[PDB]
């Protein structure tokens, strides 16, 4: 869905969150405290 | 083995990529689609072919 400045991807999968496109989620995780995106 | 029953043709076939079964590999096959913009095409856009 083009990309995407400022969420760090992670390698785990949690329920959706904020969605942003096609499968990927969005989320503010603590792995501090950041935006961090994920399948 | 289902009773003598045979699901192979609607189970997911695991050869491709895509975990997809024959019936269903045959239903995205015939409908033909208007290659829509939800995969990026600005590259394609810009170089004129
Ligand atoms: C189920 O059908 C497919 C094709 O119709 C065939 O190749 C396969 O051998 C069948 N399964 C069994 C257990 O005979």
């Amino acid at each position: 869905a083009g990309c995407l400045i400022g969420a760090e991807y992670v390698n785990n999968s949690y329920e959706c969150d904020i969605p942003i496109g096609a499968g990927i989620c969005a989320s503010y995780q603590t792995q501090s405290q950041s935006i961090i995106a994920y399948t | 083995y289902f009773g003598g029953f045979n699901f192979s043709q609607i189970l997911p076939d695991p050869s491709k990529p895509s975990k997809r079964s024959f019936i269903e590999d045959l239903l995205f096959n015939k409908v033909t689609l208007a290659d829509a913009g939800f995969i990026k095409q600005y590259g394609d856009c810009l170089g004129d072919i």
